[PDB]
């Protein structure tokens, strides 16, 4: 419904985003298993959005994707993630 | 810390990590690049 | 093949190659490759 094009409608995919992330000293990233026991239901969920923009009508248009977070503080244009380093 | 006192293994992870090693990546919402598709796959994508 | 698509003429187009085998069975829109796993 979004590929419609119709610039209103918007659709949230839950746990998808990993908020806390740990850097080991090794080639391999992973999520932090003690912050997050459930490793699946602790992934903050995310709302999707298509913007279009006017310069055969579908490819009459620029278009983007927009991330934003299910329930955001902080003008839900910033997505933050805590990372550790090693 | 505060947020995941009632959690040890938290605790304890956290205080594995000095002050100065821990950092936020604060994330654009837009992307940085234009969803560059051709219109055939995109019809192939709305149909799948 | 080279399809292009209406939105400096060369640059007024959108423009996509599209790839077909030299004679196909299924639409010649598709192209099978046989790949053995191990």
């Amino acid at each position: 419904q979004l590929l419609e094009g119709r610039p209103d409608q918007s659709v949230v995919i839950p746990h998808l985003f990993p908020k806390y992330i740990r850097a080991p000293n090794g080639p391999e990233a992973n999520p932090v298993k003690q912050l997050q026991p459930d490793e699946e239901e602790d992934y903050l969920g995310v709302r999707i959005q298509l913007r279009r923009e006017q310069v055969t009508k579908a490819s009459d248009f620029l278009e983007w994707w927009v991330i934003e977070l299910q329930d955001c503080k902080a003008d839900c244009n910033l997505l933050p993630m805590v990372i550790f380093s090693d | 810390s505060q947020q995941f006192d009632p959690y040890p293994l938290a605790m304890q992870f956290i205080s594995q990590y000095s002050p100065e090693d821990i950092v936020t990546a604060q994330i654009e919402g837009s992307s940085g690049a234009l969803w560059r598709i051709s219109p055939p796959s995109r019809a192939q994508m709305k149909q799948e």
